[PDB]
RNA sequence: CGCGACCUCAGAUCAGACGUGGCGACCCGCUGAAUUUAAGCAUAUUAGUCAGCGGAGGAAAAGAAACUAACCAGGAUUCCCUCAGUAACGGCGAGUGAACAGGGAAGAGCCCAGCGCCGAAUCCCCGCCCCGCGGCGGGGCGCGGGAAAUGUGGCGUACGGA
């Protein structure tokens, strides 16, 4: 929808920013257990709700 | 320099604003230097200025408040900021003195018949 | 004094003097709203027995309660079950109408607290009660050592727990062999105590 | 006195203003949207420069709560210039991009060197 | 045609985001939330779903004001005092 | 289904009794709590006796127990009047007083 | 009609304060089933139970007899043992089912209306003084305002009281 409200566009802004992968150096840490981002949302598979 | 809180309290209120906006000014090109690709040494300095701005603005917020509550120290009515905020249930209770109020009938009882200290034998 | 002569004056409700007055107040109270404030007691003698004192902080509200029993709020019969619970017309509410008047007065004026209530008139469809309310934050009530028990947070909404004089009648509590099923805290406490297994360590 | 109209209206009773014996809050809240917080950082995008030498404008990242009037006075106060017009948009990333058109007596290239972007 | 061909006409959202509970359960036509009951002053909760209770209780969120009441409780809620300076 | 020989039993377990089950694991901890509060009370009234005020000599009702003698709620006003002790002063010196008791004997 | 009390009833972004909502393991007041059993099932039983509603507190409620008893009598409320699976209720079927007394834990009593006596002897707010002021507290001054005679305060509550 080209027509948007300020609530939806602000809400869509966070989900776009959360779709980026983890940094390269994050598994150089000491007690880190994260291998990759398990919350990567693809626009074809996961439809985000709404 | 390492801005401390001890020496900031004795300075003038308008002198703090003279220092505050310069810290605000000096932080402005630091965000510019991040976008333009500045040196990594200057990118580690911006957290110090953020905490130094927080230090300056705290003292301005601090020193204003004890001037206000000293001004309202003797008055009957004070703003709700200066009133003690502690757990609304007990702000609705009585004062220190009011449950110490005994009736004239009750005060006669302990004077006429006080509780006695006594002991018994075997 | 004069308070005694009004005590048995209200005990003669069938007399000509009271029957004229009771039908005038009932007409007057009917044209008003279902909830409004009375500025002074119509029954000054009754309020003193219940604990009202004519000072600042003592507030009384006069309301009405619709007369009759309680029918079951169900769609057209809506009793999907055994014939025992098929009764819908001749059911009765567990609490009295006076206790309902204490609940409605306390729910509206939530800042005040209900002391007691009394009867001032009735109709075919309405019962009229004056309900005494106490302001727990007025300095006359707050600084008086006799009346500061209202100010404690334990006595919030006494009429909601049935702790008032009218609400205590429907609880069925009291001393004697007629109140065996309310021994303990309440009716619920008696059933709870009698329906538990005291499984000891050594049995 | 006589009643000309058959309807009864409530008489206009006098009402006072607020005369508090104490303010509700001790001190007024300080302005958190100052001239420094409103302008975050300018853009060094190849489209951002392309907006500069051609249109004689400036591109900034500004807070989402800002007005076009507030951006006009902010750029005026911070850099000692004046602004012809301001066009704003909200990028899907989440903060607000504003195009600041400068007056023809000022040059977008020269003011860029004082503020460091090139 | 009650199956696959009937899902193609789904383009009108009936629910939307609530601004008190955060869940997408605010019915536009009834102007009410099916999760928390937005127009009602009281939060919608029921005892027949204990799992739905513990999804949103006093322990789930930030407790940005309640976590300092517990810290201040163990000192008796002292006010106006400061530790002895150097 | 009953067996050959046995009793007819009425187990009162047809309600949801498993919810209302009162275990007694607090009993060893309760006894310590009763003792510690009792010892703390005694130190508060250190010259006064730990039991409290004295109790009168009381015959039992319910003829099954009518030959037994217990310790009662409090001394009657007739018993205090003969002893020459004012009823409002006896309570301060550790005498249990109640106005409900009678004196038939 | 002018002028002035009083009673009812309004308007306030009036001065000063109060309630809303959350949690809800425990508690109080309502409302309140059907699965199940009775080898069916309808009274019963499940069960004042689940669910629903309101209200608090750190505990709540109850509580100092219009009591229990018929004894040579006990003597506020609450909890444990026992009474007792008893008296009793129940298509007297399934099943349901207390209370007194006794031994313990604890143990604290009291206040009004009315009856009357005291010159309203009473209380709230606003201003001033003094002293602490994060619980504005007390005392003193108010031909300062108000509440209160449609009854405040002291003595005084069944054990008697003046
Ligand atoms: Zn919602």
């Amino acid at each position: 929808s080209s027509h948007k409200t300020f609530r939806i566009k602000r809400f869509l802004a966070k989900k776009q920013k959360q779709n980026r992968p983890i940094p390269q150096w994050i598994w150089m840490k000491t007690g880190n257990k994260i291998r990759y981002n398990s919350k990567r949302r693809h626009w074809r598979r996961t439809k985000l709700g709404l | 320099a390492k801005i401390k809180a001890r020496d900031l309290r004795g300075k003038k209120k308008e002198e703090l604003l003279k220092q505050l906006d310069d810290l605000k000014v000096e932080l402005s090109q630091l965000r510019v230097a991040k976008v333009t690709g500045g040196a990594a040494s200057k990118l580690s300095k911006i957290r110090v200025v953020r905490k130094s701005i927080a230090r300056v603005l705290t003292v301005i917020n601090q020193t204003q408040k004890e001037n206000l509550r000293k001004f309202y120290k003797g008055k009957k009515y004070k703003p709700l900021d200066l009133r003690p905020k502690k757990t609304r249930a007990m702000r609705r209770r009585l004062n220190k003195h009011e449950e110490s109020l005994k009736t004239k009938k009750q005060q006669r009882k302990e004077r006429l018949y006080p509780l006695r200290k006594y002991a018994v034998k075997a | 004094g004069a308070y005694k002569y009004i005590q048995e004056l209200w005990r003669k409700k069938q007399s000509d003097v009271m029957r004229f007055l009771l039908r005038v107040r009932c007409w007057q109270y009917r044209q008003l709203s279902a909830l409004h404030r009375a500025p002074r007691p119509t029954r000054p003698d009754k309020a003193r027995r219940l604990g009202y004192k004519a000072k600042q902080g003592y507030v009384i509200y006069r309301i009405r309660v619709r007369r009759g029993g309680r029918k079951r709020p169900v769609p057209k019969g809506a009793t999907y079950g055994k014939p025992v619970h098929h009764g819908v017309n001749q059911l009765k509410f567990a609490r009295s109408l006076q206790s309902v008047a204490e609940e409605r007065a306390g729910r509206h004026c939530g800042a005040l607290r209900v002391l007691n209530s009394y009867w001032v008139g009735e109709d075919s469809t309405y019962k009229f009660f004056e309900v005494i309310l106490i302001d727990p934050f007025h300095k006359a009530i707050r600084r008086n050592p006799d009346t500061q028990w209202i100010t404690k947070p334990v006595h919030k909404h006494r009429e909601m727990r049935g702790l008032t004089s009218a609400g205590r009648k429907s609880r069925g509590l009291g001393k004697g062999h007629k109140f065996h099923h309310t021994i303990g805290g309440s009716r619920r406490a008696a059933w709870r105590r009698r329906n538990t297994l005291q499984l000891h360590r050594y049995r | 006195k006589i009643r000309t109209s058959p309807t009864f209206r409530r008489p206009k009773t006098l009402r006072l203003r607020r005369q508090p014996k104490y303010p509700r809050k001790s001190a007024p809240r300080r302005n958190k949207l100052d001239h420094y917080a409103i302008i975050k950082f300018p853009l060094t995008t190849e489209s951002a420069m392309k907006k500069i030498e051609d249109n004689n404008t400036l591109v900034f990242i500004v807070d989402v709560k800002a007005n076009k009037h507030q951006i006009k006075q902010a750029v005026k106060k911070l850099y000692d210039i004046d602004v012809a017009k301001v066009n704003t948009l909200i990028r899907p990333d989440g903060e607000k991009k504003a195009y600041v058109r400068l007056a023809p007596d000022y040059d977008a290239l020269d003011v860029a060197n004082k503020i460091g972007i090139i | 045609t009650k199956g696959t061909s009937s899902f193609g006409k789904r383009r009108n959202k009936t629910h939307t985001l609530c601004r008190r509970c955060g869940s997408k359960a605010y019915h536009l036509q009834k102007s009410t939330c099916g999760k928390c009951g937005y127009p009602a002053k009281r939060k919608r909760k029921y005892n027949w779903s204990a799992k739905a209770k513990r999804r949103n209780t006093t322990g789930t969120g930030r407790m940005r004001h309640l976590k300092i009441v517990y810290r201040r409780f163990r000192h008796g809620f002292r006010e106006g005092t400061t530790p002895k300076p150097k | 289904a009953p067996s050959r020989n046995g009793m007819i039993l009425k187990p009162h377990f047809h309600k949801d009794w498993q919810r209302r089950v009162a275990t007694w694991f607090n009993q060893p901890a309760r006894k310590i709590r009763r003792r510690k509060a009792r010892q703390a009370r005694a130190r508060r009234i250190a010259p006064r006796p730990a039991a409290g005020p004295i109790r009168p000599i009381v015959r039992c009702p319910t003829v099954r127990y009518h030959t037994k003698v217990r310790a009662g709620r409090g001394f009657s006003l007739e018993e205090l009047r003969v002893a020459g002790i004012h009823k409002k002063v006896a309570r301060t010196i550790g005498i249990s007083v109640d106005p409900r008791r009678r004196n038939k004997s």
